[PDB]
């Protein structure tokens, strides 16, 4: 059983790997 | 919002609005989102608390669906 929150947290989690902090140009 | 722009195009992402599309489709409160279930069928969230009768807390189920759709 999915909560709202979980689909939230899967969203913040996909948005942080698009930052690409631990790219060097 | 970028090219796709907001997730929800009823209240548009804005936090200080109610939504009964992307917060709990009875009340259209965001408050509690971890106590609010996803319709395995419609994909509409809904505060354990606003279903009648009220469910104490998250079922321990493979599935749940929603009054309108079960
Ligand atoms: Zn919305
Ligand atoms: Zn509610
Ligand atoms: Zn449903
Ligand atoms: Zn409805």
């Amino acid at each position: 059983v999915r909560t709202l929150l979980s689909v939230q947290r899967e969203k913040m989690a996909r948005l942080r790997y698009m930052l690409l902090g631990g790219v060097r140009t | 919002l970028g090219s796709s722009g907001p997730s929800c195009k009823h209240c548009k992402d804005d936090v200080n609005r109610l939504c009964r599309v992307c917060a709990c489709h009875l009340c259209g409160g965001r408050q509690d989102p971890d106590k609010q279930l996803m319709c395995d069928e419609c994909d509409m969230a809904f505060h354990i608390y606003c279903l009648d009768p009220p469910l104490s807390s998250v079922p321990s189920e493979d599935e749940w669906y929603c009054p309108e759709c079960r």
